[PDB]
Formats: C-alpha cells, sequence, structure tokens
RNA sequence: CCGGUUGGCCGGUCGGAUUUCCAACGGGGCCUUUCCUUCUGGCUAACCUUGAGUCCUUGUGGCU
RNA sequence: AAUAGAAUAGGACGUUUGGUUCUAUUUUGUUGGUUUCUAGGACCAUCGUAAUGAUUAAUAGGGACGGUCGGGGGCAUCAGU
C-alpha cells in the first residue's frame, strides 16, 4: 500500500525537476507536506505552491522554479540526539555551506541550522538541497 | 509541455478525461424527471437506475438496467435534475 | 416588544435593530406568523475599506433553520431600512479548546466544535444563498496564506456588492485573508 | 489492492462536492426518514435501502439530507441485524458453494475459491470482533454457518 | 435523556406557535 | 563563492539556460545563444542591441525548445497568441 | 508588552566599561470564545466600611 | 507515532431536591458509657442546562446491485471423420 505519503510527494516532486517541467501534481496532503514545503519555500527552493481542496485528502500544485538539485526523505525516522546532527550534517549535504536537514521538533518542524540555534532535536524527516 | 495550467485547466479537456482523474473528482451521472402520459406525475429517476423503477400508480417500468444508463419508456418524456 | 427579543445583553445597537424588528413584521401577516419564536443573540458592527460599515447578527444554532427559509427577505428589508450599513447572518458556535499534556476531565471534545469545522462554518454561512464550490489555498512566497474561495451562477446578484465586506468581517472574525472569485 | 486476486481495477462511485441538500430536492428529513423505516419493515438489507431511495426517490446519499448514516438511523429504530451485511453474505456465499462441493467432489477450483472465502470471513469476522458490534464469544464452524443460513 | 425531551418539547412549542399564528396569517 | 576579504575568486559565473535555469557548462556542445534584434518603429533593426536568449542541450535534446522559448518570447512582450498558458 | 545575547553606529574612559539608534536572534507572560480546576483552615499586599494620627499645595493627595 | 475519553446513554457540571450509611474534630467543669444536632464521604432516585453527544468517505480495501464477458471449473449429454 501507501507507506508514507511525503515520500512519494518527494520522489514526485523530484522526478518532475529531473525532468525538467515547473509544475507537479502532489497528491495527498498533510500537516507534513505543507509544512515541509513551506520550509522549503522560506529558503525559496520552490516558487508558488497551491493546495487544492476535494474534500477527501487535499490534492496539492507546487511550481517550482529550478532551484533544487535534490531533495528527498529519510524514510525510517531515526531519532537524532544534538551531538547526531554533524553526523546526519555530513552524509546527505553536499558540504557545510549550504543543504538542509529537516527535523520533526517538540517545537515543531524546522531545518538542521535552526535545530542547532533552537537548541532542540528530534526525529529525523528529509533532506532538501 | 514543460508549463501548463494544473490549477486552470480548459474545461473543454476537462470533463473529456475520467470521472476520477479529475481535479476535484465529481461524478457523471444526473437525474431524470419522467412524465409518462398516464398518470401525469413527477418521478425524479437516477440517469443510472439499476433496479426496475416502476410508477407508483401504473405498473409502468419507466427504466430498465441496462450496464451503464438505464434506458427510459418509449413515448415517454424527460427533463435533466 | 424590542425587549422581548434580544438575549439579556441591552446596548443601544442591539435595540434599534430589535425596534427595527418590530416594525418590519407589522405590514405583513406570514412574516408575524414565522418571526415570533425566531430569537437572536446580540449584534455587533464591523467597518469596511469601502467607506460603510457591516451589521452582523448572531444566531443561535438551532434557529438556523427557522431562519433558513425568511434571511433574503429579512436582510433586504434591513438593508433598506439601514443605509451606510451591510447586513449579514452568522451563526454564533463555541470553540473548544484542544486539551494538552495536562488538560484533566474534559469530555470526548466533539469535531463540529473544532476550530477549522467552525471556522469553514462561519464561510458558508456568510456567502446564504449561493454555495460554495470549491476552495484553494494560495501559499505566498514570503508564508502567507490566502484562501480563495468559489461560488455558483445563480444567485450572484445579491452577493456581488458585498463581497469585501464579506472579506473585511472574514478577516476581522478569524485572522485570516480570503479572496472571492466566480467561475466562468 | 484487489486482494484474492490479480486485477488492479478501480471503479466506484464518486462523490459530488456539495456537502448541503442539492437545490432541486423538494422532500422533508422527516419524510424520507419515516421512508427508510417502511422499506426496513420489509427486511431489507441497508444497501437496498440505499439503491431504491436513489433510483426511485432521487435521494442523492443518506448521509446529506439527514446528519446520519444509514445504520444509525436503523438503530435508532432498532432494526439492525444481530450480524453485520457483507459478513452474513460472506456466510451465504460459503455455504452456497459448500453446498456444489458437497454435490461435486472433483471441482478443485471451487474447493480453491472456498479457502479464499474462508480467508475473507475470517478476516472479516476478526475486524468486527474487534470493534465488538459482534460478540468476542463468536467463531465460525461451517454447520453454524449453515445453521445461522437456515 | 430529558435534554432530549425539553429539545423536543421546544421544537412542539415553536411548531405550536406556528400552527397557532398560522390562522392569523391565512386570515389576511 | 566569495572570500573574506571582498574580492571575487572565481573563473567564470556560469550561463544560466533560460528555460529551465539550469547551468550551460563548457563542455556542453548542444547548448545555444539565441540572438533576436529589437524593431524600430517603421519596420528596421537597429543592428547593435537585442533581446537574448539562452537554451541547455537537455532540454534541446528533447525538442520542447521551440514550446518553452514561444513561452520566453510571449512573456518577454515579443509574441502574442502563440503559446498558451493553459492547455 | 517584558527584559535578555551577539553584531554594528557611537566612545563615556583612564585594552574593556553602559544608555540612546539600528537590525537581528531566541526566551516569557498576556488579549483575541480559549488552561490546571477546587474545598477548608493559617501569611503578606491591594479596594472598601469605621473613625484616628505624621508630612507637605485650604486634600477619600502619600505613610500607618 | 500509538493509546483512551458522552451511542441500547449504565454520559458530564451544578452554590436542585429525597432518604440510606458511617465518621467525631470539638464543646455541655475533666474522663467513660450513652443520644441529638452539625460538618464530611459513599450509594439510590428526580431536577437544572449544556449548539446534548457519532471525522472525512482514500484513482486503500471488503460487500451488495446492474447488464455483460471468458477454449475458467465440475457433472450430464451430443457431434465428427
Ligand atoms: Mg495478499
Ligand atoms: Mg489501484
Ligand atoms: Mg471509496
Ligand atoms: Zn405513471
Amino acid at each position: 500500500t501507501r507507506s508514507s505519503v511525503l515520500a512519494d510527494a518527494l520522489n514526485a516532486i523530484n522526478n518532475a525537476e529531473k525532468t525538467g517541467k515547473r509544475q507537479v501534481l502532489i497528491r495527498p496532503s498533510s500537516k507534513v507536506i505543507i509544512k515541509f514545503l513551506q520550509v522549503m519555500q522560506k529558503h525559496g527552493y520552490i516558487g508558488e505552491f497551491e493546495y487544492i481542496d476535494d474534500h477527501r485528502s487535499g490534492k496539492i500544485v507546487v511550481q517550482l522554479n529550478g532551484r533544487l538539485n535534490k531533495c528527498g526523505v529519510i524514510s525510517p525516522r531515526f531519532n537524532v540526539k544534538i551531538g547526531d546532527i554533524e553526523k546526519w550534517t555530513a552524509n546527505l549535504l553536499p558540504a557545510r555551506q549550504f543543504g538542509y536537514v529537516i527535523l520533526t521538533t517538540s517545537a515543531g518542524i524546522m531545518d538542521h541550522e535552526e535545530a542547532r540555534r533552537k537548541h532542540v532535536s528530534g526525529k529525523i524527516l528529509g533532506f532538501v538541497y | 509541455v514543460l508549463v501548463q495550467d494544473l490549477l486552470h485547466p480548459t474545461a473543454a479537456s476537462e470533463a473529456r478525461k475520467h470521472k476520477l482523474k479529475t481535479l476535484v473528482q465529481g461524478p457523471r451521472s444526473y437525474f431524470l424527471d419522467v412524465k409518462c402520459p398516464g398518470c401525469l406525475n413527477i418521478t425524479t429517476v437516477f440517469s443510472h437506475a439499476q433496479t426496475a423503477v416502476t410508477c407508483e400508480s401504473c405498473s409502468t417500468i419507466l427504466c430498465t438496467p441496462t450496464g451503464g444508463k438505464a434506458k427510459l419508456s418509449e413515448g415517454t418524456s424527460f427533463r435533466r435534475k | 416588544p424590542q425587549a422581548k427579543i434580544l438575549s439579556q445583553a441591552p446596548t443601544e445597537l442591539e435595540l434599534q435593530v430589535a425596534q427595527a424588528f418590530v416594525e418590519l413584521e407589522n405590514s405583513s401577516p406570514e412574516l408575524k406568523a414565522e418571526l415570533r419564536p425566531l430569537q437572536f443573540k446580540s449584534i455587533r458592527e464591523i467597518d469596511v475599506a469601502g467607506g460603510k460599515k457591516a451589521l452582523a447578527i448572531f444566531v443561535p444554532v438551532p434557529s438556523l433553520a427557522g431562519f433558513h427559509k425568511v434571511q433574503t427577505k429579512l436582510t433586504r428589508e434591513l438593508e433598506k431600512k439601514f443605509q451606510d450599513r451591510h447586513v449579514i447572518f452568522l451563526a454564533e458556535r463555541r470553540i473548544l479548546p484542544k486539551p494538552s499534556r495536562t488538560s484533566r476531565q474534559v469530555q470526548k471534545r466533539p469535531r463540529s466544535r473544532t476550530l477549522t469545522a467552525v471556522h469553514d462554518k462561519i464561510l458558508e454561512d456568510l456567502v446564504f444563498p449561493t454555495e460554495i464550490v470549491g476552495k484553494r489555498v494560495r501559499y505566498l512566497v514570503g508564508g502567507n496564506k490566502i484562501q480563495k474561495v468559489l461560488l455558483d451562477s445563480k444567485d450572484v446578484q445579491q452577493i456581488d456588492y458585498k463581497l469585501e465586506s464579506f472579506q473585511a468581517v472574514y478577516n476581522k472574525l478569524t485572522g485570516k485573508q480570503i479572496v472571492f472569485e466566480i467561475p466562468s | 489492492g484487489r486482494m484474492h486476486s490479480a486485477g488492479k481495477g478501480i471503479s466506484s462511485s464518486a462523490i459530488p462536492y456539495s456537502r448541503n441538500a442539492p437545490a432541486w430536492f423538494k422532500l422533508s428529513s422527516e419524510s424520507v426518514i419515516e421512508q427508510i423505516v417502511k422499506y426496513a419493515r420489509k427486511g431489507l438489507t441497508p444497501s437496498q435501502i440505499g439503491v431504491l431511495l436513489r433510483d426511485a426517490h432521487g435521494v442523492t446519499q443518506a448521509r446529506v439530507i439527514t446528519g446520519n448514516k444509514i445504520m444509525r438511523i436503523l438503530k435508532s429504530n432498532g432494526l439492525a441485524p444481530e450480524i453485520p451485511e457483507d459478513l452474513y453474505y460472506l456466510i451465504k456465499k460459503a455455504v452456497s458453494v459448500r453446498k456444489h462441493l458437497e454435490r461435486n467432489r472433483k471441482d478443485k477450483d471451487a474447493k480453491f475459491r472456498l479457502i479464499l472465502i474462508e480467508s475473507r470471513i475470517h478476516r472479516l469476522a476478526r475486524y468486527y470482533r474487534t470493534v465488538a458490534v459482534l460478540p468476542p464469544n463468536w467463531k465460525y464452524e461451517s454447520a453454524t454457518a449453515s445453521a445461522l443460513v437456515n | 435523556n430529558r435534554q432530549k425531551e425539553r429539545l423536543a418539547k421546544r421544537d412542539a412549542a415553536i411548531a405550536k406557535m406556528k400552527e397557532e399564528a398560522a390562522l392569523e396569517a391565512s386570515k389576511q | 563563492m566569495e572570500n573574506d576579504k571582498g574580492q571575487l575568486v572565481e573563473l567564470y559565473v556560469p550561463r544560466k539556460c533560460s528555460a529551465t535555469n539550469r547551468i550551460i557548462k563548457a563542455d556542453d556542445h548542444a547548448s545555444v545563444q539565441i540572438n533576436v534584434a529589437k524593431v524600430d518603429e517603421e519596420g528596421r533593426a537597429i543592428p547593435g542591441e537585442y533581446v537574448t536568449y539562452a537554451l541547455s542541450g537537455y532540454v534541446r535534446s528533447r525538442g520542447e525548445s521551440d514550446d518553452s522559448l514561444n513561452r520566453l518570447a510571449q512573456n518577454d512582450g515579443l509574441l502574442k497568441n502563440v503559446w498558451s498558458y493553459s492547455r
């Protein structure tokens, strides 16, 4: 069955960028997909995204510009320490200048830089660069 | 096909596709208000009525279930909704 | 009978609306026949950017089905006795708070009372008699949510002078900006 | 999907967007629930109340013009069956194919389909026992299934 | 359920008021 | 990039494709530089100044270089009713 | 609304010192329909009832 | 990310009202046996008001219904050189 919904969303985004289009049809929604795309939007990695209601569970349109070479999901949501942030920041990012790890923390969902300077941690979702 | 509106499709091509593959899922059915001339009364019948719906006074089969759409009786008028 | 139709909240604005009610049933025998058990809770005003104001009628919830056969004539008669105003009917529905980790003995909170459900109940009660055929949430690049709400083409003439009024009262009653659009 | 098979078909009811009652509908809620109860005294299962309600009376769905589903206003009158509809139909189908295979003892395909139907009865019995709209001491046996059908 | 009976009594009172004023509506 | 002192430490900042905003790198020999001269009011072209497009070889190997370039010309005010924003 | 801890624009000053000005960055407690609810006994502070004093503009001004 | 919380109401908050039960902190000069209030539990009714109280119906899945479809199966029968 459809196990994760964020995984199929981000896989659809990555496939539609690797074929070079400018728009997707993400289906279905969640809190997690909406807040994940808001985290991409606050860094300006995607443009407009748009949420369509249908009373079942909504389909999302994301108008992606060109700026995302790869986002992804880490599907076993591992528990990460404060000191374990450097390991995921070294393993999945390109280098130490850019590149983000997205966590669910009890203060909310935030990137790895915001989880460093929040001084909290949580469970890992994925990564946007 | 690098760019096209998935938010506002053209409505000629929008109801052209499948029932479940639209942007919001809509039925492609309707309701039929049928007038057999023998008793002159309004009966609201589904367009895909899958049973032998008779009239409430005369024993006239208004529609028979034939697969997709229910075929109406001959010499009998109908209206939308 | 302006001291009979209120619900224990005496102000000047509710008594002038109440006496306006009192002379509006008197010219009609059947609005007398329906209007007598029909009460309302309270009234407040809100201003719009169009230079005028809007009058919001709050409605106790089981009386809404009673209002839903009288609302058109009552709204048009109240607007042509009250100029420089906008008459909007909304239903006072109590929100229950989300229980926290330490929330004690509160019962299983009904989703008819929950926040997003009562917010879009205020949305479809805002724009009667037309009905909403699709919502669409516009996520701005700077992280701002704008709601786009669609309508039907059957009765556009009663609402088309009140769209900005509905946007103003909705952005004051839920804090969320909204835009309206008719389909082509 | 489509378990106990290999098909991948999608063929289902769509639902319209409108959560309110349709404009062309003119009948009241008390009238349609007394229509539901007079169809209920004829002993039909709730799918047929819904189908004959859709066809001859033009009611869109049960959930919109009254606030309830079909057995909410059927156990409000207390005419709900003691076992649910689909599980009862699976018992009826199982005893029909058991009648066929006691007629013919060389039909292997009917035997394997009996195994599939029995698996579906076990899974639905697990689910309906879990919610406890079925008593927890209920177990399937084929002779008691024939007793409950007959 | 005393509250359900109270709501039914309120609905019966509203219907009784409507049926009482229906004669005055049909008189005019 | 940039160092600390305030001086650019780069070889060249590469040409971005005008369709998909991707990098035209040095060995991308299928890349196209498109030159369009704008017009004078009496139907002449001033030969010095232009409007300008760049298409990567990724887009051109597909074949939507026409459709993306029609979009580029129509949103640059040069065209009307050729590329359609819906379909 | 509160005050934090960096960065500057000041240098007050015999290398650091703290307001004003600026972004920022988090933290907290309130108002928006809406957070921990109480019962009874002990302890401060505040609005009164009742008349008294110590200061200053003839004071239900401030302190008891 | 789970779990539970008002559906045969055997539901919730009351400074509503009936009884049934113990408790005894104190007093009646001190202690003991008493017995009558008063406070506090617990259990029955019956009396107030709460918008009385049930999440969408997944291009997840089961299950009816409809007209079909197939050298799918079993039993019987028939045909051909
Ligand atoms: Mg399987
Ligand atoms: Mg499928
Ligand atoms: Mg479904
Ligand atoms: Zn007839």
